């Protein structure tokens, strides 16, 4: 496995082509899109002109290759008919006139056949080699586009949360592969009649009058394969679903290895599974039938068919079967039969490509556009909505303003809004409606470009947190290395799996929800220019007697540094310095004062909350 | 080791375990490939190719000068004089057939063979008329002797280089580090397969590492030697049975810093280059091996490979790299060296 | 046809190489079951209040099946239901020694089980066992098809699941029904009891324990009450546990030796005066 071959060619071809070619396609298609959505708006029109791969550049070669190949057998016949001639009858001494003398000689024809054969093979191979070199580029483009269109627009998902991995299941490797295959296979559909159509005409031109019958059967033989394909596919799909059931059942069975290893259900656990196999086996038999039949259809109809022509040879009433009359007919029959399988495959490939383009169109027209519209304080905005997704209302007296380095936490889970507010404070949620008025400068992404965060679900990002420590870290980075050596190894000293601390994360198979939240908080720790943003994780990550240890690591991290640390937590176990809080109930920031000033207003919920008894844990239980 | 999986290219391997110098030179002043170079490639061919070039050269020379002779026996009006079948050969005597009884290119070719390889069948001799033929005969013999000599030299030199078969010097695929005689020791095993001895043997162990300097310079691939720890400070070694060539390190050598955890991330690489002249051939040979950080199975100790048979010692070669993991202190490279208050940090 | 020939040769090579990946595990069997034990009654009785003594310096096993490579004297209490001290150093070895076999571990003369132990029919003897997984998750059905042996047990509705109270929530007053389980869940949809009703499964009389790792302490105490209800049916059991939440009210205990029980001593202060529960006293 040499990587030397790769060189720098991909950058010049695939990296450059994918990004640049579709830029033109987007420019043209969008430019047309402005006129009207009745006819103009579409997706696949741009690619032909924008990529501009000369398919024709090959298509021309493809047509040429088909013509040369179909010509070949007539040259084979030519030599054969003139097997015997003395040809000294006129005592010819005439220099062979180019118009006639050259075509006839037996010797020439053989060399011509060799040249034509080599040329045809070479031209064909080269044309679709270039075509493949273009297909690969198209695939790289399609992938580049799926990521470019998945990154900068679809950040906030509210309905796509029903099936978002369907796209990454189909458009990952079922769509791009389909388009690459369809582009690489178009020339067969494009120039098969130019050869076939030639055969009947050629056969009619030279075989005699039975040629029409002679090729009649194969034109219907091919639809036999086109018909067997669909039934075989249906059987295969049913078999696959049954196989999925078998695999799931087998997974459950092996998932109980210690239970079934010796207990009274040791061999019992496979019982239905065996029938399952047998059940699935039955479907396989059905599928096998069509496949075998299809081969027979592809292995007999030609032979059968050619016999028919010689039967229709008795409809010619000529002198006899001139061996220079039927050998070329058999050659044409054995050459014509090739592109038919390609045509039958293209028949299904077109449907696959159409389905793929429809799925892509649905994705790029399903909230993929419009979900991301186009001490360093930013917020003076009256607009009310601080609601999730494309949700309805809940907008009253909205405004917010917070001097950073303040632990403002809207402690409340009922009518919570903790995720909508946490995402919308940095603007990433569709709550920026109204007027956005900020300072004149950060010292237009809502004057919050210096962000850092933690999620409200287990993150588990690429590789692992041990390998997530890639922030310019050969060994130690002063702000987090210390927390890296001693705050990072604090939550779980070591996982059960081997390798301990180093590269611990890379190939780290699993995690605990407590370890997941600890790792998330740790990735919050190893950030630079620490102005951290947290979203109520410590009502579920409530590790008793370890939440203080995590908060003390963050203490030496943020309360022993010059840094802003915030949180919207829902537990009062960590309510130290919990001065600022909200109980909005479907509103923006409207509750802000001193540590005890809220209790000054003597709100009954505040009065019950602000008591000594366990910080009024569970309303002072 | 997925990080190493994606790091398969990032690797400090200056010399491949085979021994070659995995490197890359570029931007050099390649003057060209002068003619004589090709001749050197003629010497260093293999038997199948040498035999092919030999036979092809002889046949090409024969055919070429046969074609020349054919032209010569054409121009002198010789082939026609023979073709006149008024008699068996009516007027073929006086016409001074330039080369006697040369009838057609096949016959001329038989004459070429007969005149180059010194056979000389006599039936077809050069005559006293055509000086051009005599010129071509002189040219034939001169070129024949030069080609004969050159091909003989080629075949001989492929014969006189039959002493060389292959270098066979064997290392322990792995290193070993341990504690011996009270202090930390670095080991390695060296063995030989050839019956013949290796005279004036010597070994050298070097550390290759990227260095830094207080003045500010950095030498990217820095090499520094290390002692080979023999009893009287001498890089000599007798090689009858395989042995263990231990370069124990105190302070001057760069092993003071070594910490057991660091070995995975260690950047130092050990290179071993030993050499000597073979007794029965006269050629100076040199064998080199590389000890990368991934192959240094720390803490082990080597096994014993010498047994008393009936009257003569027996020796194994299967157990070369097999080790018994004798317990040893950890990271004592500085702790034991910079002796603590106990002065026995182990 | 040449392109076909070359490509098909490559395809055949790849296919046979893929097959050889599992043809090495085609028919290998490495745990035989050929027993010549004579017929035994094998009822569900308690023989003599369960005297368990089979190990005196439990020796090094063989065949690389997690052997214990030291010596651990074993001597437990006869009608003992609670656990006895087993230190982490040998705790895993003891845990494997509760019911799992080995090669040369604890083999020898024993006064236990009233029947031959290692030579019993290995196809059926194993049905008489009982164990519990460390963190019990049984992905199987075990409810809809809980009666894989032919029983009309007639107590999975409300009778002994509620009496076991482990499945009372899921059985007596639940609409799941006699035919509904949890897909790969011992805690997915049935979180009230990852371990089913023991009496219902017997509706034997020997319990084997596991370490409280993922079960809430209150629920564990309720399970302990259920363990007492079952102890009315056993009054002799083997248990393995290291924490006080499981080793609080232990009825019969022992004074151990370096990793295995050395002598029988139920109370706790006597073990405290000696080296009995000194390691256990580390928390109280
Ligand atoms: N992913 C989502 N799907 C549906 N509704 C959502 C989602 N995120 C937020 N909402 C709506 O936003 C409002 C505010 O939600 P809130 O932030 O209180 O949830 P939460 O308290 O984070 O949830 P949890 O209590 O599990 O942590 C809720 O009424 C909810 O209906
Ligand atoms: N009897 C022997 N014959 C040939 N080569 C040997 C022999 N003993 C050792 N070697 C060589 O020594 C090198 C390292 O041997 P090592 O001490 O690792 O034993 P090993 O683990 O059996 O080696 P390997 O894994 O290469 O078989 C190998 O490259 C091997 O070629
Ligand atoms: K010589």
């Amino acid at each position: 496995i040499d990587l030397k071959a790769i060189g720098k060619l991909p950058i010049a071809m695939r990296a450059v082509t994918n990004y640049v070619c579709l830029k033109e396609a987007y420019e043209e298609q969008k430019k047309k899109a402005a006129d009207h959505p009745n006819r103009t708006p579409s997706i696949w029109l741009a690619m032909y002109r924008a990529f501009g791969r000369p398919i024709l550049l090959s298509s021309t070669f493809r047509y040429l290759a088909d013509l040369l190949g179909f010509a070949g057998p007539l040259c084979i016949s030519g030599i054969v008919q003139r097997v015997n001639e003395p040809k000294n009858n006129t005592t010819r001494f005439s220099e062979t006139l180019s118009s006639k003398e050259f075509l006839e000689n037996a010797h020439v024809l053989a060399v011509l056949l060799f040249l034509a054969l080599i040329l045809q093979r070479t031209f064909l191979q080269a044309s679709y080699y270039v075509t493949i070199e273009t297909g690969i580029n198209l695939r790289g483009a399609l992938l580049a586009m799926i990521y470019n269109k998945i990154l900068r627009l679809s950040t906030s998902n509210l309905s796509m949360g029903e099936m978002t991995l369907g796209q990454i299941n189909n458009l990952v490797a079922i769509e791009t592969n389909q388009l690459m295959w369809f582009l690489f296979l178009c020339p067969n559909l494009w120039a098969m009649p130019v050869q076939i159509i030639m055969g009947v005409i050629l056969l009619y031109n030279l075989l005699g009058s039975s040629a029409l019958v002679g090729a009649a059967v194969i034109v219907l033989l091919a639809p036999i394969q086109y018909f067997i394909a669909t039934k075989l596919a249906e059987a295969q799909k049913s078999t696959l679903d049954y196989s999925t059931e078998r695999l799931k059942k087998t997974n459950e069975i092996l998932k109980g290895i210690k239970l079934l290893k010796l207990y009274a259900w040791e061999h019992i656990f496979c019982k239905s599974v065996e029938e399952t196999r047998m059940k699935e086996l039955s479907s396989l038999k059905t599928f096998a039938l069509y496949t075998s039949l299809s081969i027979f259809m592809n292995a007999a109809i030609p032979i059968a068919a050619v016999l028919a022509t010689f039967v229709t040879h008795a409809y010619a009433s000529g002198n006899n079967l001139k061996p220079a009359e039927a050998f070329a007919s058999l050659s044409l029959f054995h050459i014509l039969v090739t592109p038919l399988f390609l045509l039958s495959t293209v028949v299904r490939f077109a449907v696959k490509a159409i389905i793929s383009v429809q799925k892509l169109n649905e994705f790029l027209l399903s909230d993929e556009i419009g979900e991301d519209s186009w001490e360093d304080v930013a917020i003076k905005v009256t607009n009310g909505y601080f609601s999730w997704g494309s949700g309805l209302a809940t907008l009253s007296n909205i405004d917010i303003r917070i001097p950073t380095g303040q632990l403002t936490m809207i402690v409340g889970q009922v009518g919570c809004g903790k995720s909508s507010l946490l995402l919308a404070i940095l603007g990433e949620m569709q709550t920026l409606e109204g007027k956005v008025y900020w300072n004149n400068v950060n010292e237009r992404s809502r004057s919050r470009y210096s962000v850092a965060y933690a999620a409200q679900k287990p993150w588990l990002l690429n590789a692992t947190v041990e390998e997530n420590i890639t922030f310019g870290s050969s060994f130690n980075r002063q702000r987090y290395k210390a927390v890296t050596d001693a705050c990072s190894l604090q939550p779980d000293i070591d996982l059960l799996p081997f390798g301990d601390q180093t590269e611990i994360g890379e190939r780290g198979i699993n995690l605990s929800g407590g370890q997941r939240q600890r790792i998330c908080v740790a990735r919050a720790l190893y950030q630079n220019t620490n102005i951290v943003f947290l979203d109520d994780p410590f009502s579920a990550l409530d590790i008793h007697l370890s939440d203080h240890l995590m908060q003390e690591g963050i203490l030496k991290f943020l309360q022993d540094d010059k840094r802003t640390v915030v949180l919207v937590t829902h537990k009062l176990q960590y309510l130290t310095h919990a001065d600022w809080i909200i109980a909005m109930k479907d509103g923006s920031v409207l509750r802000e004062g001193t540590l005890k000033d809220i209790q000054t207003k003597d709100v009954e919920l505040y009065e019950h909350w602000k008591t000594l008894m366990n910080r009024q844990d569970q309303e002072l239980e | 080791r997925k990080p190493r999986i994606r790091d398969r290219l990032p690797k400090a391997r200056f010399i491949a375990k085979s021994g070659a110098c995995n490197l890359a030179h570029k931007n050099i002043r390649e003057q060209g490939r002068f003619l004589q170079d090709i001749f050197t490639t003629l010497v260093d061919l293999k038997w199948r190719h040498t035999l092919v070039i030999f036979t092809m050269s002889f046949l090409c020379s024969w055919l070429l000068f046969a074609i020349m002779w054919w032209l010569v026996a054409f121009a002198h009006g010789d082939i026609y004089a023979y073709m006149e079948k008024g008699i068996t050969e009516k007027s073929g005597l006086e016409s001074a057939v330039c080369v006697t009884n040369v009838r057609s290119f096949t016959s001329a070719f038989l004459f070429s063979i007969e005149v180059q390889v010194t056979i000389g069948f006599g039936g077809r001799m050069m005559t006293e008329e055509c000086p051009l033929a005599i010129t071509v005969l002189i040219l034939q013999n001169i070129v024949g002797l030069i080609i004969n000599a050159v091909m003989l030299g080629c075949i001989f030199m492929k014969t006189a280089q039959a002493h060389r078969r292959a270098e066979t010097l064997i290392f322990s695929r792995h290193a070993v580090i341990a504690v011996r005689n009270g202090k930390l020791c670095f080991m390695f095993r060296v063995g030989d397969l050839r019956k013949s001895m290796i005279i004036s043997a010597s070994v050298r162990i070097q550390v290759v590492k990227k260095t830094t300097t207080p003045e500010g310079e950095v030498v990217p691939i820095h090499q520094q030697d290390i002692p080979v720890d023999n009893p009287i400070e001498s890089n000599n070694i007798f090689l009858v049975a395989p042995l263990i060539i231990c370069h124990v390190i105190d302070k001057r050598s760069p092993l003071y810093d070594i910490s057991a955890t660091d070995l995975v991330n260690q950047d130092l690489e050990v290179i071993v280059i030993l050499e000597g002249v073979v007794e029965t051939t006269g050629i100076t040979t040199q064998a080199r091996t590389s000890y990368i950080a991934e192959e240094i199975q720390w803490g082990h100790r080597f096994v014993s490979i010498v047994t008393e048979e009936e009257g003569v010692y027996s020796v194994d070669y299967s157990k070369f790299g097999n080790t018994v993991r004798v317990a040893a202190p950890r990271c004592s490279a500085r702790e034991l060296d910079e002796k603590p208050s106990i002065l026995i940090q182990t | 046809y040449l392109n076909w020939v070359v490509r098909n040769l490559a395809d055949l090579e790849v296919q046979m190489g893929a097959v050889k990946k599992v043809n090495s595990f085609l028919t290998m069997e490495s745990e035989n079951y050929e027993g010549t034990m004579d017929p035994s009654q094998v009822p569900e009785h308690w023989p003599q209040e369960g005297e368990i003594k089979i190990h005196d310096l439990c020796v090094r096993y063989e065949n690389n099946l997690k052997p214990v490579l030291k010596h651990v004297k074993a001597y437990i209490k006869p009608g003992q239901k609670v656990g006895i001290c087993g230190r982490t150093g040998s705790g895993k070895s003891s845990l494997s020694l509760a019911f799992f076999r080995m090669v040369d571990i604890f083999d020898g003369k024993i006064v236990i089980d009233g029947i031959d132990i290692s030579k019993l029919p290995l196809h059926t003897l194993r049905s008489r066992l009982s164990i519990i997984l460390q963190d019990p998750i049984l992905f199987s059905g075990s409810i809809r098809f809980n009666l894989d042996p032919e029983c009309k047990c007639t107590d999975d509705r409300l009778w002994e699941a509620l009496e076991i109270a482990q499945l009372k929530n899921m059985v007596k007053s639940l609409p799941g029904g006699l035919d509904a389980t949890v897909t790969e869940g011992g805690e997915n949809f049935s979180v009230g009891q990852r371990q089913l009703f023991c009496l219902a499964r017997a509706f034997s009389s020997i319990l084997i324990m596991d370490e409280a790792t993922a079960s809430i302490d209150m629920a564990t105490e309720n399970i302990l009450q259920k363990v007492v209800m079952t102890a009315f049916a056993d009054r002799t059991v083997v248990t393995i546990a290291h924490r006080v939440h499981t080793i609080l009210t232990a009825d019969l205990v022992i004074v151990m030796k370096r990793g295995n029980i050395l002598e029988y001593d139920t109370p706790e202060s006597l073990l405290a005066q000696e080296d009995g529960v000194f390691a256990s006293f580390v928390r109280a």
